[PDB]
RNA sequence: AACGAGACUCUGGCAUGCUAACUAGUUACGCGACCCCCGAGCGGUCGGCGUCCCCCAACUUCUUAGAGGGACAAGUGGCGUUCAGCCACCCGAGAUUGAGCAAUAACAGGUCUGUGAUGCCCUUAGAUGUCGGGGCUGCACGCGCGCUACACUGACUGGCUCAGCGUGUGCCUACCCUACGCCGGCAGGCGCGGGUAACCCGUUGAACCCCAUUCGUGAUGGGGAUCGGGGAUUGCAAUUAUUCCCCAUGAACGAGGAAUUCCCAGUAAGUGCGGGUCAUAAGCUUGCGUUGAUUAAGUCCCUGCCCUUUGUACACACCGCCCG
């Protein structure tokens, strides 16, 4: 085992960070907001569907177990 | 695979061929039906048998002498 | 439409909200200290579990023939893990489907009827259907 | 080597060799010279008519 | 496309074996292509059975191992149809020439095996067929994925597409061009 | 016990167990010393 | 009729069963007719140990 | 869940066929024969496999428990 | 957001603010997971977030809901003891309490010194379980010359 | 010439052919009743959904079990002495679906605790032949067969939806399987009814699986060992906890050394169920369904077995014999 460090709600870097990772990366999922901020994961769930209201991401499949949304579908 | 015949299909078949070559065809169908009529095969497995083995003789009898 | 058309995971979803909102369903006082079956570890994650249940219930006897208190814990048991013990299966509570079926009966949306089993009251077969087109109204089926 | 990557192909397979038969000694042509032929010994299942990756020419079979 | 299934949504059509090689026994669209990937189970009673079946089908099948998943063969598909997803999204293509592009570039050119002198470990080079490369290419990098995830909070979904990525494009960050360059390396010391 | 009667004092402590209970039938243990066989080691002696 | 029960009395050696099987057969003939004629003709000729069941009414 | 599903197919394959044989001419009815029959998957023909008969010392028919020599 | 606090400390143990509400209670001893779910909705508050997002107001609630559970309507059978033993009455007992009262009922079955307290004493298994192939700590055992 | 092999018996796989069925179904209406316009139309009717109604209806595809047929290396192409056979292919169910039965001769193998089978010896009233109590479960240790786990391909909570082999009171001496109604969180209690069983339980409304929430890489909510208190059931009796249930307690264990077992197609593995023992009680054994891979189409390297040739100081047979 090993100790990484997570974050259960935001604070100023990350949340301003969260809107303006969205147009750099074409990829969205929660496992990804893991690893690239410090976030529990838990807290990545939630925030994507609070994204996906403003349309600021785009759903392109679900399921139970996993779950994907994109940028914003243009190009 | 294997199913090498047994010498009882081979010693009969020879026999039934020598007392009714007339009543042969070549087809497998035909010369079971003698088979069942001219003898008593006990059992149908069998019969399937010494017809199919009595057919791939009367090939070769219509060639030249057999020796058996 | 029948039932039968539509899909059957978005059935319940809107009729376990149909009853609430109507003042139906007089529920037992037990319901915040329940297990709800012998298999389970946990009490449910649901606040309104109650008025869930009772949708699946009245779905089935439009279906099947109508059957008891019995049978009812029979469809819906599940498997037991036991720990180190290799797992079985086992049938649940009883005494909740007991008010269940009970509560719909005060409805009048299912009565005792002969051969066994509580059937489902042509007015209660009527309500189904009614929201059964619901369902297609809804989304686009 | 400093040998490009070559590519032949089976004509005939000639029997099964190594210490459990797991090697399987082959005939093969070399599938840009039509008269050339070299044998070879190849692991995996083979058929006859399928291509080779040769890495060299320069190694040859002779035995398990 | 009405004569010929695609796979739910995905074109066969435009889809190549860019080797000569290992063509005939890498094969998607002659006809085998199908909406899904299952089969009444036929697969093998004879040794040339086991070429015919498509590519992707047999992905599903090596994909589901040790114990716990072992006949759960539906679930196994569902990791499939996230993986094809996420590989178009992720960069963009026909993700059956990803897929093709891992398993060619992950086949062995050479190998090595054992032989028994004088009680001690002595090895020998030998070469590898076509079959035995498609073989080793599907079974090394489903392993990677299997592996990864084993304590990751990544889904074996998202690290099986990224294993197809590393595979095609050859840059040694998967768990399959890194063990076959090891297989490669032993064969040409003993030789 | 098998053969011996152990006497007790009733106290009313003890209210709701049983007689045997405050009586054993066994000694408690002791080793030991392993012997022989006593794993897979022991054997020969011709 | 399954019975599966050891081979071997006081077990030793290879651990061995056997398989018994009993198959009984049923059938039966419905008629309509005057109970004095079925009853008289029914419970003669009959050569094996095969029984018969007689039943006044059953539909 | 599974075995059902190639069920209803076998059979719903089979009955258009059948009503094709039986009211329409040959040639309406060879042609969509060739059709299944290329991408056959068990739509116009049957597995004859179902399981196969346990035997003692296993826990399965083949598979055998664990032999010890000490 | 909700940056307000977060590790705290209650009665006996330290609860961290890191975990939800239920399942952070639990780690105070005469708690269950099962037990927290319970006396969360008879204090009528979200399960649904963290406990470092509870208010004094509401803890001050919880304990007092937790440690009369009978005056707020949790049945008697749902309780770690039912008649303790020489009590006379139905209890719930938590952290600290536990081990004190525990310590007891083994003090009381050496005082009378039934079979129990002597099998406690010696380091053995209470209940009916084989020991001759359970427990080992030992194992070195030799015998040659 | 004979025994074994094979032949044989059972089982699986092929029948819109044959035989016939309210203790098995289907279809067809006759329908009348319920339901929603849900589609054309209006609600009727036509169509759709199941149930009651079903017959003096029609039928036997499905289910059931009987009589029969079918597969033979049969046909074709290679190969073989062109013999015996072998390989590929068409048709199609391919010449191997799985079991039962099994020779000569032998073993100082197991069983006197299956036997009112049995020799001899012993014991037989202070009995080795009956009641009460205790023990076969006692632990610093060694080994074997297994079960459950070490998580995210997961756990947890809801929702959906599929099966088969069987078995059951009227028996042993007192006992079955359970529907339905009522009471209880649960274990369970109580009132009524059916079943001699293709008739009643049971259209066996099972699990894994499937669909949607919650948890987040943390010895964590993974794991459920240990242990405290309380409630039920069986029995004449439950303490060294018979079994079952409720709350609390929360350990080892984070993929395993030297070694080693088993397996080739509906097979391995995952997953549940019936029977056996049973007053109460399977982590066992024996059968059955369900989901269902990877790898091989070989070889004598290891281990072992069959046949020939050869050598031998061996025959209690190399686990032999024999020297200082």
């Amino acid at each position: 085992r090993d100790k990484l460090n997570n974050l259960v709600l935001f604070d100023k870097a990350t949340y301003d960070k969260l809107c303006k990772e969205v147009p750099n990366y074409k990829l969205i999922t929660p496992a990804v907001v893991s690893e690239r901020l410090k976030i529990r994961g838990s807290l990545a769930r939630a925030a994507l569907q609070e994204l996906l209201s403003k349309g600021l991401i785009k759903l392109v499949s679900k399921h139970r177990a996993q779950v994907i949304y994109t940028r914003n579908t243009k190009g | 695979m294997g199913r090498v015949r047994t010498k009882t299909v081979k010693k009969a078949a020879r026999v039934i061929i020598e007392k009714y070559y007339t009543r042969l065809g070549n087809d497998f169908h035909t010369n079971k039906r003698v088979c069942e009529e001219i003898a008593i095969i006990p059992s149908k497995k069998l019969r399937n048998k010494i017809a199919g083995y009595v057919t791939h003789l009367m090939k070769r009898i219509q060639r030249g002498p057999v020796r058996g | 439409v029948t039932v039968k058309d539509v899909n059957q995971q978005e059935f319940v979803r809107a009729l376990a909200a149909f009853l609430k909102k109507s003042g139906k369903l007089k529920v037992p006082e037990w319901v915040d200290t329940v297990k709800l079956a012998k298999h389970k570890e946990l009490a449910p994650y649901d606040e309104n579990w109650f008025y869930t249940r009772a949708a699946s219930t009245a779905r089935h006897l439009y279906l099947r023939g109508g059957a008891g208190v019995g049978s009812m814990t029979k469809i819906y048991g599940g498997r037991q893990r036991n720990g180190v013990m290799p797992s079985h299966f086992s049938r649940g509570s009883k005494s909740v489907a007991r008010r269940v079926l009970q509560a719909l009966e005060g409805l009048k949306m299912v009565e005792k009827d002969q051969d066994w089993g509580r059937k489902l009251t042509p007015q209660g077969q009527r309500d189904l259907d009614r929201i059964a087109g619901q369902v297609a109204a809804a989304k686009k089926k | 080597r400093v040998q490009p990557i070559k590519l032949a192909r089976v004509t005939k397979v000639l029997g099964r060799t190594g210490s459990q038969g797991q090697c399987t000694q082959v005939r093969v042509e070399f599938m840009d010279d039509t008269s050339r032929s070299i044998i070879r010994n190849v692991k995996g299942p083979v058929r006859e008519g399928d291509v080779l990756t040769l890495l060299e020419s320069e190694r040859e079979a002779r035995r398990l | 496309t009405p004569d010929i299934k695609l796979f739910g949504k995905w074109s066969t059509d435009d889809v190549q074996i860019n080797d000569i090689s290992l063509q005939d026994y890498i094969a998607v669209k002659e006809k085998y292509a199908k909406y899904l990937p299952h089969s009444a189970g036929r697969y093998a009673a004879k040794r040339f059975r086991k070429a015919q079946c498509p590519i992707v089908e047999r992905l599903t099948n090596s994909m589901m191992m040790h114990g716990r998943n072992n006949g759960k063969k539906l679930m196994t598909v569902r990791i499939v149809k996230h993986a094809f997803e996420i590989i178009h999204l992720l960069t963009g293509e026909n993700p059956l020439q990803v897929l093709v592009n891992a398993i060619i570039n992950s086949g062995p050119r050479e190998d090595s095996t054992r032989i028994g002198r004088a009680g001690t470990v002595r090895r020998q080079a030998v070469d590898v067929s076509p079959l035995r490369r498609v073989n080793q290419a599907i079974w090394l990098l489903c392993t990677g994925a299997r592996e990864a995830a084993f304590r990751n909070i990544k889904t074996i979904a998202e690290c099986l597409a990224d294993e197809l990525i590393n595979a095609a494009k050859g840059s040694s960050n998967s768990y399959a061009i890194k063990k076959k360059d090891e297989l490669e390396r032993v064969a040409k010391s003993n030789r | 016990n098998g053969k011996t009667f152990n006497q007790v004092e009733i106290k009313p402590e003890m209210i709701g167990h049983y007689l045997g209970e405050f009586s054993i039938t066994y000694k408690p243990v002791k080793h030991g010393r392993p012997g022989i066989g006593a794993t897979h080691s022991s054997r020969f002696i011709p | 009729l399954r019975i599966t029960t050891r081979k071997t009395p006081c077990g030793e050696g290879s651990k061995t069963w056997d398989r018994f099987q009993m198959r009984i057969h049923k059938r039966l003939i419905d008629l309509h007719s005057p109970s004095e004629i079925v009853k008289q003709i029914t419970s003669i000729s009959i050569e094996p140990g095969v029984e018969v069941e007689v039943t006044i009414a059953d539909a | 869940h599974v075995a059902q599903i190639y069920a209803i197919r076998q059979s719903i394959s089979k009955a258009l066929v059948a009503y094709y044989q039986k009211y329409v001419d040959e040639a309406s009815k060879k042609e969509i024969k060739d059709i299944l029959i290329q991408y056959d998957r068990t739509l116009l023909v049957a597995d004859p496999r179902r399981c196969e008969s346990k035997k003692f010392g296993g826990p399965g028919a083949r598979a055998r428990y664990q032999k010890s020599y000490r | 957001p909700e940056k307000f606090q977060h590790i705290l400390r209650v009665l006996n143990t330290n609860i961290d603010g890191r975990r939800k509400i239920a399942f952070a209670i639990t780690a105070i001893k005469g708690v269950g997971r099962r037990y927290a779910h319970v006396v969360l909705r008879k204090a009528d508050i979200d399960l649904t977030k963290r406990a470092g997002e509870l208010t004094e107001d509401e803890v001050e609630r919880v304990i007092t809901i937790m440690q009369n559970p009978r005056q707020y309507k949790i049945p008697d059978w749902f309780l770690n003891r039912q008649k303790d033993v020489k009590d006379g009455k139905y209890s719930q007992v938590l952290a600290n309490g536990l081990d004190n009262k525990l310590r007891e009922d083994l003090e009381r079955l050496k005082k009378i010194r039934a079979h129990r307290g002597l099998r406690h004493f010696w380091g053995l298994r209470v209940r009916g379980q084989h020991t001759k192939t359970t427990g080992r700590r030992g194992r070195t055992v030799g015998v040659s010359k």
